[PDB]
């Protein structure tokens, strides 16, 4: 079965253009590293230091400051900081913990607005208004005021991403693992644990683009997500 | 649904535009012919 | 059969005389060239990359010109302008140029920005398609594959050299079919697709002859 | 020598932490030029709005607007 | 362990310790030594015939989870198995889920196109290799087929694949059940098990199609 | 809310010698003005768009 009958096998990392090489600041380590970064966000970000201008009306000449020299600083370094715990803000692993972070919502957001639509039969931009005005959830009235929910949503979720805020490991704020993979499947370092993590940013960005076509099409469509489905079929 | 008033006026942002980038081009062009040292 | 020296010709057995610079080892290579267009051997490699580019074009064209007109006829789907040599005029309409007839498909309404959307693009790709780019580097400027083989059809040199020969016979028929496609617009105002019903409907009255004709004197 | 130290300090330091740090050269400039040369041509409709130098068509600009 | 070797169950209880036949020796897994019949004597044959049982298994195992799902689902309008195919001929389509805009299909042909194009490659890379994999068993590839490698070891992968088989064999004979469930009652799975559930000695095939099958 | 101010701004004058206000590399009192705007701009922001 040495195959080569119906596919031409083609050498070298996929990127995202045909014909392109790797950022020097992208090795492909990472999951889903596809030599994408074309305005060099992730590229390591040089700084120059001005010194602190004399500002002391005790002196004659007050000059403002000049530069102290340039710096490039180590990015990825988390720290006890809890307000701003990366060195850098421009750094590779702190934009992956974000795309993950964000990946992750979107994933979970593009699911919940189907579901919640095939079950009221509501758009996910309409079930906003609709829950504020009757709390509710699957047609079943909630036990519990807007007002209070609004403050436990608050709450809840602060507390949770405080939890969350907790790790030092760069690659564990990534991915923490222990009660959050159960099952052990990427657990360890094997080539399943890298497929694995492979799958999750790609259909990460799949759902960060997909959401973005939902929220897109309301505003010009004016439905949601399975609307918008219909509207389009009907359109023909 | 663009009214004639409505026209005029993003003319006159484009034509103030090119009186911009006039003055522009001509001050870089005396400035690199006629550069210091 | 289509390489080498007992290749087919274009006029079959009595071709006898064939230009001496139009041997094989050329993709359908028929020995015509009475005209004499191709002596210089520079100018009949630039003319081989005219006739491939002009006939892949042709080839989409072809397919372009008659499946828009298919579906409106066959119940598939309704567009503004169905016939070929009345698309252009969609944009020129009340709800511009909609895909498919659905207006939740491009709606276009603007013919500038249509020809300097066209114009970047193709200026681009036509640049990368002479000097590399995005896609690939160049190495023939007609058969790239790489990036423009994905399916690796062409992996084996076999296979590669009677492919190319069903590409310029595919593609020559369709740039044919294609001017056909301009002159019968021209002499009959119906699209090619109405053309081919009627000439199916009664051959003997509904021809290029025993219509128009004579009114072309 | 080192200042008072307060819980609400320590947590608030990293923000008060880069005082001249700079990126080289012209940085983003041009981009910033780009959106003040949109905010003053909004500047300028919305002043023609008031000026009535400009008359949209679903605007009114009068107190009939209120009804 | 207990699935292979000699010492392996057999198809006819206690009745089958002095009727095995010679080739079916307990080295692959579903064996109970039934081979009866003369077929698989020729170990060619016999290996032939193995990866047919698996694929033919592997089939009927997602044939009778959906000739299932949507007849035991609304919005599918609880629709028979042997009554799905024709809904891309009315006038909604096929609306997956019966959810409006899913799939909205409505040419036969089309689907046709594609499940041959498809089909034809996917087969293709299965005997031949292909993208997936290249150099591995034939009916057990793994790899890109076992993301969660279930089945890294060695003696797991024994009993798993007993697991299949037999799987597969009891959805293989139900499969053929609904068949002919289907021929005879005229109704899908489920009502014809929810009939049989309300009224047992009324609803049942002696009862109520046997008279009529002569 | 006008005592409340003029109870804060008694302490904030008396303690006034805070490790938040002093820079980091050289241990002297200063303000990173454009970090700080970035803070007191998203809470207008936020502010205005709330209102
Ligand atoms: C056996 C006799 C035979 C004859 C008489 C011809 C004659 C012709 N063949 Mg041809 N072929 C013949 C056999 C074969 N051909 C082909 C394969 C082809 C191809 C692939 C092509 C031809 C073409 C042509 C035409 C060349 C240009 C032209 O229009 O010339 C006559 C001159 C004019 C019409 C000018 C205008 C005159 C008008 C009266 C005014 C021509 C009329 C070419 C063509 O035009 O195809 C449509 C062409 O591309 N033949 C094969 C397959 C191997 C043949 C036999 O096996
Ligand atoms: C194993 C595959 C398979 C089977 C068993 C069936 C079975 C059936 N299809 Mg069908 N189809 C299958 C595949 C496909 N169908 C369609 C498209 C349609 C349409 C559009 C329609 C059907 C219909 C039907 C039913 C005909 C009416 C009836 O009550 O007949 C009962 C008859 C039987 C139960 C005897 C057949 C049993 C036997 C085990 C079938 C074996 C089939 C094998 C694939 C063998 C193939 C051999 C060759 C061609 C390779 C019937 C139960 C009709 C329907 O739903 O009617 C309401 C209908 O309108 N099919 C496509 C393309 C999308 C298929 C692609 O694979
Ligand atoms: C390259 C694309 C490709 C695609 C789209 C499919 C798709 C499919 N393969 Mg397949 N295959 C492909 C390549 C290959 N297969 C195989 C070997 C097999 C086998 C042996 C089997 C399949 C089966 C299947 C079907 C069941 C899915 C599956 O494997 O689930 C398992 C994995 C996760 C759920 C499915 C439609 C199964 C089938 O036909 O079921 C009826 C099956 O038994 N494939 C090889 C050689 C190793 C391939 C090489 O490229
Ligand atoms: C980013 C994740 C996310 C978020 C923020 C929401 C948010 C919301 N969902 Mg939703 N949902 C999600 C994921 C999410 N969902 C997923 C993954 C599913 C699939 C299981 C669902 C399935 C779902 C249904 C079926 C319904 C909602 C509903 C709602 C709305 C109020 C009910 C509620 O949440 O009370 C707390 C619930 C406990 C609310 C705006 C309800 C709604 O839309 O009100 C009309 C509703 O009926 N969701
Ligand atoms: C050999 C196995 C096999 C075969 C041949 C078929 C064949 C068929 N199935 Mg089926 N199915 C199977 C296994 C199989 N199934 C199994 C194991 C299950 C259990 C999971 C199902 C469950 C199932 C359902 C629920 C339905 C079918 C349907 C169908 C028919 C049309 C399918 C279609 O529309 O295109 C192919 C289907 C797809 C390409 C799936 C598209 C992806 C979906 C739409 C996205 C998931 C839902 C989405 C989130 C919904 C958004 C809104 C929602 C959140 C409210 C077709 C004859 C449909 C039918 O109407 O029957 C006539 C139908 O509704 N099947
Ligand atoms: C020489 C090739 C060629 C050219 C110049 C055109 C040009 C055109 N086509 Mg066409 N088409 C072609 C080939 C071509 N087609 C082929 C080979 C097919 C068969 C698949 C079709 C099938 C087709 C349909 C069904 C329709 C058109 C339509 C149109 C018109 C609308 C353009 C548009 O907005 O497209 C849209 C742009 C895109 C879809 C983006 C392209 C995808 C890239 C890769 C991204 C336009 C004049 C539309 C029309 O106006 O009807 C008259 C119409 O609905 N074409
Ligand atoms: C000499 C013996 C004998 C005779 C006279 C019959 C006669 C008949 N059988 Mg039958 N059958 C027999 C042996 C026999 N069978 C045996 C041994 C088996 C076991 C394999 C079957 C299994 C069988 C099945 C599964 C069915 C019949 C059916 C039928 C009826 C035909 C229905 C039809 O096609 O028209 C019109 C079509 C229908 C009425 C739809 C069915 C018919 C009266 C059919 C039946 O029962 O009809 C109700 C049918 O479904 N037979
Ligand atoms: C909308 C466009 C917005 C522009 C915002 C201001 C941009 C320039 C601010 C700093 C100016 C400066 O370099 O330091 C201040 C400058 C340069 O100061 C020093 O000058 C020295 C002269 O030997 C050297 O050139 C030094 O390198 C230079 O730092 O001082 C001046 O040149 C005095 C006049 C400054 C007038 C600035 C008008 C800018 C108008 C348009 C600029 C457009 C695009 C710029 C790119
Ligand atoms: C061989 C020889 C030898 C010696 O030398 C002599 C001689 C004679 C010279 C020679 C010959 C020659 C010839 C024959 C030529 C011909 C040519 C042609 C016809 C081409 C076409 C060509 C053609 C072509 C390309 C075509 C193309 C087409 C196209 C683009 C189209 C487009 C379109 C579409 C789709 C649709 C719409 O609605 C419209 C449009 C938009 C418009
Ligand atoms: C062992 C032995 C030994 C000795 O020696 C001899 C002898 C005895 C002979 C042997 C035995 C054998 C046997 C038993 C066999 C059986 C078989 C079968 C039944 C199969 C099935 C088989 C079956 C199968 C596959 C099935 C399949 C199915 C499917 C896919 C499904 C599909 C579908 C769905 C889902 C749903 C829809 O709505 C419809 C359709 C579309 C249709
Ligand atoms: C003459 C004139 C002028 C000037 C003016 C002014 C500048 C005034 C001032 C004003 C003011 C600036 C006032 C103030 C007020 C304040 C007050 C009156 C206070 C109050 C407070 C209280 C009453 C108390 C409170 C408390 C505390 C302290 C603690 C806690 C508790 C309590 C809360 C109780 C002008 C320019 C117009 C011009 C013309 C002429």
């Amino acid at each position: 079965r040495s195959g080569g009958a119906g596919y031409r096998q083609y050498s070298g990392d996929a990127l995202w253009l045909p014909n392109t090489e790797r950022p020097a600041w992208l090795d492909g380590s990472l999951p889903g590293d596809r030599g994408f970064d074309p305005l060099g966000l992730s590229r390591p970000a040089e700084y120059l230091q001005i010194d602190l201008d004399e500002l002391d009306q005790n002196a004659a000449v007050n000059k403002a400051g000049g530069v102290v020299g340039a710096f490039t600083p180590v990015a990825d370094q988390v720290s006890t900081d809890s307000l701003a715990p990366y060195s850098e803000v421009f750094g590779l692993q702190r934009f992956r913990e974000c795309e993950l972070i964000h990946g992750r919502w979107a994933m979970l957001a593009c699911l919940g607005a189907l579901v919640q639509e095939g079950v009221t039969g509501d758009s996910w931009v309409a079930a906003q208004t609709l829950v504020y005005n009757q709390p509710q959830y699957a047609g079943i009235d909630l036990p519990f005021d807007i007002y209070t929910l609004a403050v436990l949503n608050s709450v809840l979720m602060g507390g949770v991403e405080l939890f969350r805020n907790s790790e030092l490991d760069p690659e564990r704020r990534c991915y923490p693992g222990g009660a959050f993979d159960p099952l052990n499947l990427a657990s360890d370092d094997s080539e399943r644990t890298q497929k694995l993590r492979e799958a999750e940013i790609k259909h990460a960005r799949l759902a960060m683009v997909s959401f973005l076509g939902y929220t897109v099409q309301a505003w010009y469509t004016g439905e949601g997500a399975l609307g918008s489905l219909n509207k389009f079929a009907n359109g023909f | 649904a663009a009214t004639p008033s409505l026209n005029n006026l993003i003319g006159s942002v484009v034509a103030g535009g090119l009186v911009l980038a006039a003055i522009a081009g001509a001050i870089t062009a005396v400035s690199n012919f006629d550069s210091i040292r | 059969e289509f390489y080498g020296p007992d290749r087919v010709k274009f006029l079959g057995p009595f071709s006898g005389n064939t230009p001496s610079y139009l041997k094989g080892e050329y993709p359908g290579d028929y020995g015509w060239d009475t005209a004499g267009l191709s002596a210089d051997p520079e100018t009949f490699a630039r003319y081989r990359e005219l006739e491939v580019i002009h006939a892949r074009w042709a080839m989409l064209g072809a397919l372009g010109c008659v499946t828009p007109e298919l579906l409106q006829r066959n119940g598939a789907a309704n567009f503004g302008e169905a016939v070929w040599f009345k698309a252009g005029a969609q944009i020129f309409q009340e709800g511009g140029l909609d895909y498919l007839g659905n207006p939740n498909l491009v709606h276009a309404q603007s013919i500038v920005a249509i020809l300097l959307t066209q114009v970047v693009l193709m200026g681009l790709i036509e640049g990368y398609r002479v000097n590399g780019g995005p896609a690939g580097e160049v190495v023939d400027p007609i058969y790239p594959g790489e990036a423009f083989d994905p399916l690796g059809l062409a992996d084996d040199p076999d296979t590669l050299a009677e492919l190319k020969v069903k590409e310029i016979k595919n593609g020559r028929l369709a740039m044919v079919s294609m001017f056909g496609f301009f002159i019968q617009a021209i002499v009959t105002g119906k699209g090619p697709v109405q053309n081919l019903s009627d000439h199916l409907a009664s051959p003997s009255t509904d021809n290029f002859y025993s219509l128009y004709a004579k009114t072309l004197a | 020598d080192t200042g008072i130290s307060t819980p609400l300090g320590t947590l608030l330091k990293p923000l008060n932490s880069e005082y001249g740090k700079v990126a080289p050269g012209w940085g983003t400039t041009v981009l910033m030029g780009i959106f003040m040369a949109l905010f003053a041509v909004f500047l300028v409709i919305i002043l023609e709005i008031y000026n009535s130098s400009v008359l949209l068509d679903d605007v009114t600009m009068s107190w009939e607007s209120l009804a | 362990s207990q699935w292979y070797g000699p010492d392996r169950p057999k198809f006819l209880g206690p009745y089958s310790t002095n009727f095995v036949p010679s080739y079916l020796t307990g080295e692959f897994p579903g064996d109970y030594g039934w081979d009866t019949s003369g077929l698989s004597a020729d170990p060619a044959t016999f290996a032939r015939y193995r990866e047919i049982e698996v694929i033919h298994a592997r089939w009927a195992m997602l044939g009778a989870l959906g000739c299932v799902v949507p007849e035991l689902l609304d919005g599918t309008n609880h629709i028979a198995w042997f009554k799905a195919g024709a809904e891309i001929f009315g006038d909604d389509g096929i609306q997956y889920l019966g959810i409006p805009g899913l799939i909205n299909a409505k040419s036969i042909v089309a689907t046709l196109i594609v499940q041959v194009v498809l089909m034809s490659y996917v087969e293709g890379y299965r005997v031949n290799g292909g993208p997936a994999g290249t150099g591995l068993d034939a009916v057990y590839p793994g790899g890109n087929f076992d993301p969660l490698g279930l089945a890294d070891d060695p003696d797991t992968l024994a009993e798993l694949k007993v697991k299949e088989i037999k799987n597969g064999r009891l959805a293989m004979l139900s499969m053929f059940g609904f068949f002919i469930q289907a021929i005879v009652t005229g109704e899908g799975p489920i009502k014809n098990l929810n009939d049989h559930l309300a009224d047992a000695s009324a609803n049942n095939f002696y009862a109520l199609y046997a008279k009529n099958l002569a | 809310l006008s005592g409340l101010l003029f109870a804060a701004s008694i302490w904030h004058w008396v303690y006034w010698d805070l490790e938040l206000f002093r820079d980091p590399r050289t241990s002297n009192p200063a303000l990173d003005l454009p970090k700080i705007f970035g803070i007191h701009l998203f809470l207008s922001g936020l502010l205005c768009f709330g209102f």
